[PDB]
DNA sequence: AGCGCAATCAGCTGTGACTACCT
DNA sequence: AGGTAGTCACAGCTGATTGCGCTG
């Protein structure tokens, strides 16, 4: 059991190749609110950015 | 060291079983057991590996890397003196037994008295000096029990 | 990398406790250990 | 009293003032001492407080020491009495003793020599000069289960009974809340009935002068008390107990942790002591040396408290050894005496006096007070600064550098918590270019270089990186053996990795510049073991740790008794010449490769 | 019985109180106990000596390229001898340095016995870079050493130095006649080892009446050379021991003046870039001769140029100053004004000088035994 | 292919800190 | 919302198995 063990873990592990998980916003269409204002709401996580455009 | 063979070797009935380890300011021997050479191949005599050059190599580095550190007399006793004669043979054949003469001189011990006797005297007066000397001889020979290697000699 | 190299460096020489005692540095042996009074 | 400043304020207790600056003291009313160094009475002073106090720290401008229970009875008992010691503190005190420090005094030392604990014939007994505190404890319930067979009375010429051998920690854990405190003091120099040894220590073994006050403090009256003395591992700590052991001049039991401290002991014994090798045994179930009929055996921890089923030759050997009364049963890495199986050890045989050597008598779990009474009271306490002023002790300059965690690192240290954490800053590829440099820089030096590196997961990686020999620990026992012999004869290699393996003490060869990485916890033990592998700026040891990591704590927090000592930790920011040369993980491929095999234990 | 196992020491019992704040005075009497803590000599030891010819031997064969002393063995040994040389030359005025270096079997006299300093550093940095072959061969320095040191005169110590690290030599004749033939010659032997202890050198010390040594380390090596360094006790008077030398006087050559005459230096012609044709320098008494360096045997008439305060800094050894006689302040009928310092007496010990009897306080007493080794009184 | 020394695994324990469950 | 016994890592010891070497 023990030399089995020390073995079947060196597959295993050299089957996962990124841990960190990509967290790019995209955001989709924009929103027109009032004083020439404009949000983007991601698609991803939510993630809402209002912005003034000149 | 064994008191438990020779009573049996002889009839013999000891009451003592007692030994005695002399005590100094400082350990005045250094006994140490060289197993494997530089190569991590042992340099045991063992019969099927005599005529082993590997062995015979790692034997000569080793009297000649130990005569450069050990000065003034190197006493060493070979298995028997066909053995002596072979290995000595093989050291010449190669360029190692000069590295060897160069650093101390080369007496070896014959069963001639006579030869015995001189090649110890001047292996004696060559320690006397800086020269240094090795006296290679057989541990089941005459000169081994004939005489003491005191301070400065061997 | 000719760039990685120089990214590298950039980054682990002066992380946390360089981009503060640079700056006063600019605005302004017994206890030495040996590699620092090299 | 009055916390305006948050700080407790006794000027108005001690208000006496005859002369401003004479007495170089200072006392507090519920109780401390502090002490200045800059005074020329400084070694009086020290002389007068290490006999009633022991010290909490020892800086290099004001000493500070604490009365303790235990300190005074230590000081009562030599031969220092009540008003001998009241008249030398007030004598010294600057500003005027507290009346909360005569009275716990004198109630302390007032019941010292009340109560007292003997053996004779294999058999323990419990005599007190004044009959009725035996009455005065006779009611307590814990005490009567000690007195086997009804307790007649044993009526003797004082009055005396009988106590259980198997439970003389209970009553000794008990007397001292009765306030009668138990003393263990062995009269060696009239005895009769043991069979005292002829051992003699050479003429040719001297020693130094603090080695001397600790042996005299050892016999104060020509008596021998247990108690446990603390000296560095650099210093002579062997050589003191081998002369205790030739003083006391009776049958000595040597009890070590490990199997290899047992032959350093005897080594120490065959080196300072001139015992014939026929009486010297070693107990270890390695060469059986005939231990029966011995009058100085060597054995070790956890051989003598088996719970478990014993060898033949063992059990007949522990059977002969727990039928004769022992002369000063000399206890090695006393610190780690309150264990489960190690407090049992001294209940197991029978001993006249009870020695304990240690060099960081720190320990967690505040087990370390257990000891005041499983042994005895702190007798020596080594002043590390003034030892290594003397030149004695080598002066290590202590370094405590930093190195910053990578980006690549710090993300992943931050998004686990469940003990999977530890792995990413002790292979901060910062911390391994910080080793990598200072071990080429003291190299090309010729320094000997001692490596400290716990979770030997990552000591792998580590020294084969280097290519270096490392210790990963359960080798074997002739590999470690070589190892350590070829790291000081031979100038190839002067650098070796140890892994938890040194944290005892070995016979490790004199070396100069020690690098731990990833340490234990808070083990404050484990940091002055280590540090006294260096001493022997002759030499200096650094501490490698990851900021913004946990590591930062156990640094900060492991460090506390060793700046106690004396000593100052520098924090080293830069490496000078880092860039200068080339080092390990140079470009970031290789770093954010280095993640992959960090995170790929996933030991669940 | 045992010192440690009677009676515990009580250190604090020296402080006694009879007012109640006498601490003051016992403070004060242990400040002034702290003081005088030499034995008002700086060495103690030789007060004299006698001029030596010291030969040192360098070994130049394989084995000094051995690492036991980083980086080995040739380049410690220099910077080693180097250190020694200046030493010895600063502890002796008119000695002087030969080295050999002996290499495959034979002796090479790497520099002439002469009392420069900076020849034999410049010939010892010009050899860290030599070749280590061969075998050393004791016989042949020896013989070197023997053959330059007879004609040598008698009052003078023939000494000589072996720095021997191989543990064979080849002789190519006995060399227990050498030693027999050095004992007659009365030259002094001493060698220093490095790996081992060889029966040659141990049997050559003896004789000689030097000593042999081996190597711990490269402190004990220090240690060695540095015992080396000092001169052997000299007899009461042997013979008519003198010297001609002169004392050449640093004139320099200034324009201002009518008589400034650029003269090329003797030392420098020998160089093979431009001498240094200064202004002046140290012209010989004699002959006229310009040298720059001190102190340098001249070439032309054979006169030694020694400085006058070289061997003016080693009289305070023939004259010391005796101790002052210790008196308590108040037995003192007289004036309480320090005679060196002007300072107030105040101590409660004044030391009176036996000649003019006047008045010291302690820190000049100090002062006057230790470093001034004159009386301020006397000289007046 | 019988002995015997030596390498190896099991069981227990010390040191230190981390972590799940509930009154 | 707070605290103590499992638990993991790393080391030690002793108690057996068990596996390779064992003469000119
Ligand atoms: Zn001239
Ligand atoms: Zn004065
Ligand atoms: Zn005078």
């Amino acid at each position: 059991d023990k030399k089995v063990k020390e073995l079947r873990r060196a597959v295993r592990s050299s089957v996962w190749k990124r841990e960190t998980i990509v967290h790019q916003h995209e955001y989709g269409p924009e929103e027109n609110l009032e004083d020439d204002m404009y949000r983007k709401t991601c698609t991803m996580c939510g993630h809402e950015l209002t912005y003034e455009k000149m | 060291s064994p008191l438990d063979i020779y009573p049996k070797i002889l009839d013999f009935h000891p009451v003592t079983m007692a030994t005695f380890t002399m005590t100094l300011a400082r350990v005045c021997l250094c006994p140490m057991i060289i197993g494997r050479g530089n190569d991590q191949v042992a340099i045991s005599s063992k019969f099927e590996t005599r005529e082993d050059i590997a062995v015979i190599r790692n034997y000569g580095n080793l009297l000649l890397e130990m005569s450069a550190v050990v000065p003034d007399g190197i006493v060493a006793f070979f298995t028997s003196y066909q053995y002596m004669e072979s290995t000595v043979a093989s050291w010449y054949e190669q360029g190692i037994l000069e590295n060897i003469q160069r650093n101390k001189l080369l007496f070896i011990e014959t069963q001639d008295g006579a030869e015995t006797s001189v090649a110890l005297e001047k292996y004696q007066e060559a320690c006397e000096n800086g020269r240094g000397a090795i006296l290679l001889s057989v541990a089941r020979g005459k000169v081994s029990e004939g005489i003491d290697f005191v301070h400065h000699y061997g | 990398g000719t760039s990685s190299q120089a990214e590298a460096a950039r980054i682990l020489a002066a992380s946390w406790p360089q981009n503060r005692e640079d700056e006063e540095k600019q605005k302004l042996a017994s206890h030495l250990f040996p590699f620092e009074k090299l | 009293k009055v916390d305006e400043y948050g700080a407790k304020d006794y000027r108005l207790q001690m208000p006496l003032k005859d002369d401003h600056t004479s007495r170089p003291l200072w006392v507090a009313p519920d109780g401390h001492i502090f002490l200045e160094a800059f005074s020329p009475v400084y070694k009086y002073a020290q002389d007068f407080l290490v006999a009633i106090a022991e010290p909490v720290c020892r800086p290099t401008h004001v000493h500070e020491y604490k009365l303790t229970a235990y300190s005074l009875y230590a000081a009562v008992s030599v031969g220092l009495q009540t008003s001998d010691i009241t008249e030398y503190l007030r004598k010294l005190s600057k500003t005027g003793v507290p009346d909360g420090i005569m009275q716990f005094i004198k109630l302390c030392t007032v019941s010292y020599g009340k109560v007292k604990l003997v053996l004779k014939h294999n058999r323990y007994f419990v005599e007190s000069c004044h009959p009725d505190v035996i009455q005065h404890l006779l009611q307590d319930p814990v005490i009567r289960e000690c007195r086997l067979r009804n307790s007649e009375g044993e009526a003797t010429e004082t009055v005396s009974f009988e106590v259980k051998q198997e439970m003389i920690e209970e009553l000794q854990k008990r007397c001292i809340h009765l306030e009668y405190p138990l003393l263990a003091e062995y009269d060696f120099r009239n005895d009769s009935v043991n069979p005292d040894i002829n051992i003699d220590l050479k003429p040719t073994a001297v020693l130094r002068p603090y080695q001397e006050k600790s042996l005299r403090k050892m016999f104060g009256n020509g008596r021998a008390r247990s108690g446990v003395i603390v000296l560095p591992c650099g210093a002579g700590k062997s050589l003191v107990g081998v002369t205790a052991a030739c003083t006391v001049r009776k049958r000595c039991l040597v009890l070590g942790n490990s199997a290899v401290s047992v032959e350093q002991w005897k080594a120490q014994f065959k080196m300072w002591s001139t015992i014939d090798d026929s009486q010297i045994c070693r107990f270890t179930s390695d060469a059986k040396d005939k231990p029966i009929g011995c009058s100085v055996a060597i054995s070790t921890y956890s051989m003598l408290g088996h719970t478990t089923k014993r060898s033949w030759e063992a059990e007949r050997v522990m059977e002969w050894l727990k039928t004769q009364e022992w002369g000063l049963m000399i206890l090695d890495e006393v610190h780690t005496i309150p264990a489960k199986m190690f407090r049992r050890v001294l209940t197991i045989v029978q001993a006249h006096c009870k020695l304990g050597l240690t060099a960081t008598l720190v320990r967690e779990d505040d087990k370390i007070v257990d000891l005041n009474f499983l042994i005895g009271p702190k007798l020596y306490e080594a002043n590390w600064m003034e030892l290594q002023n003397n030149g004695y002790i080598a002066k290590v300059q202590c370094a405590e550098v930093w190195c910053p965690m990578s980006p690549e690192f710090y993300r992943e240290y931050v998004a686990i918590k469940t003990k999977k954490r530890i792995l990413l800053y002790t292979m901060n590829p910062n911390k391994f270019r910080a080793c990598q440099f200072l071990i080429k820089f003291h190299e090309r030096r010729n320094d000997k270089i001692i490596v400290f590196a716990d979770n030997v997961f990552a000591l792998k990686e580590y020294a084969i990186r280097l290519n270096k020999p490392y210790i990963y620990g359960p080798t074997s026992q002739g590999e470690r053996m070589q190892i350590l012999q070829n790291f000081k004869h031979n100038p190839k290699i002067n650098t070796i990795f140890i892994s938890k393996v040194g944290d005892t003490s070995f016979d490790l060869p004199e070396a100069n510049v020690l690098i731990q990485i990833s340490s234990h916890g808070g083990s404050r033990r484990q940091e002055a073991q280590r540090l006294g592998r260096v001493l022997r700026y002759n030499a200096f040891f650094y501490s490698l740790v990851s900021q913004d990591t946990q590591e930062m704590a156990y640094s900060t927090k492991r460090q506390r008794f060793l700046v106690d000592q004396g000593y100052s930790f520098k924090v080293i920011t830069k490496l000078a010449g880092m860039e200068e040369e080339d080092l390990a993980f140079s470009t970031k491929e290789e770093q954010q490769q280095l993640l992959q095999k960090v995170l790929a234990a996933t030991d669940l | 019985t045992k010192r440690w196992e009677g009676g515990y020491e009580r250190t604090w019992e020296i402080l006694k109180e009879d007012e109640s704040g006498s601490l003051k005075a016992t403070i004060e009497d242990i400040l002034f106990k702290a003081k005088r803590k030499r034995v008002f000599e700086h060495h103690g030891q030789v007060r004299l000596g006698m001029m030596r010819h010291l030969y040192v031997v360098v070994d130049g064969s394989r084995t000094m390229e051995d690492q036991d002393l980083k980086p080995n063995r040739l380049t410690c040994t220099l910077k080693l001898l180097e250190y020694f040389v200046e030493e010895y030359f600063d502890q002796n005025p008119i000695s002087q340095i030969g080295i050999i270096v002996t290499k495959s079997k034979r002796a090479e006299k790497l520099t002439e016995l002469s009392g420069n300093p900076r020849k034999h550093i410049t010939s010892l940095k010009k050899a860290v870079d030599m070749t280590c072959h061969g075998e050393p061969s004791l016989y042949n320095s020896l013989s070197i050493a023997m053959q330059t040191l007879k004609h040598m005169p008698g009052h003078t110590s023939r000494e000589v130095l072996i720095i021997f690290s191989s543990l064979t030599t080849c002789d190519p004749s006995n060399i227990y006649d050498l030693i027999k033939t050095l004992k007659a010659a009365k030259i002094r032997v001493s060698v220093i080892g490095l790996s081992a202890e060889v029966r040659v050198c141990t049997v050559l010390a003896r004789e000689t009446g030097g000593t042999y040594h081996v190597i711990l380390d490269e402190s004990h090596y220090k240690e060695l050379l540095t015992h080396h360094v000092s001169p052997p006790p000299a007899s009461s008077s042997s013979e008519c021991s003198l010297i001609r030398m002169g004392f050449p006087q640093h004139t320099i050559a200034s324009l201002s003046d009518q008589d400034a005459k650029p003269s090329f230096s003797m030392a420098h012609l020998d160089g093979n870039t431009e001498p240094g044709l200064t202004l002046g320098g140290y012209f010989c008494p004699q002959c006229r001769a310009k040298y720059c360096e001190l102190p340098v045997e001249c070439k032309i008439c054979g006169l030694t140029l020694v400085s006058a305060p070289h061997l003016a800094r080693s009289y305070h050894h023939l004259f010391p100053l005796d101790a002052f006689q210790e008196i308590p302040l108040e037995e003192y009928n007289g004036e309480r004004f320090c005679y060196g310092c002007q300072g107030e007496l105040k101590d409660q010990h004044v030391y009176v000088c036996a000649v003019c009897q006047n008045v010291f306080c302690v820190d000049c007493d100090v002062f006057v035994h230790d470093s001034l080794h004159c009386c301020p009184g006397c000289i007046h």
